[PDB]
């Protein structure tokens, strides 16, 4: 049994789990809710007299 | 520091070994940092006796 081809193989396995448990999720969605900008009221014309 | 007491101070022998980021374990750690000690030594008495 060739000895070199086991130390490739566990080093192999080792740098790929390694790689495998760094990998870590953090996202940064934002709200869904609005600004609501200022307004003001719109007034209708009429008429008057007495 | 004074009389017939010696300090042995210690003193890092290898620094590699990369932190788990998943935190999940910590025998991991200890795990990756003897495996890749013990690859590096391996290759210096790959057919040698002392």
């Amino acid at each position: 049994p060739n000895d070199e081809a086991t130390i490739k193989a566990l080093d192999n396995v080792i740098k790929q789990i390694e790689a495998l448990s760094v990998i870590v999720n953090r996202s940064e969605k934002a709200d869904d809710a609005q600004i609501l900008g200022p307004n003001t009221y719109k007034q209708l014309l009429e008429h008057l007299f007495s | 520091p004074e009389e017939n007491v010696y300090i042995l101070l210690p003193i890092q022998a290898y620094t590699g070994g990369v932190i788990d980021r998943r935190d999940a374990s910590f025998s991991n750690f200890a795990y990756s940092i003897a495996s890749k000690l013990m690859m590096e030594l391996s290759a210096a008495t790959h057919n040698k006796i002392f």
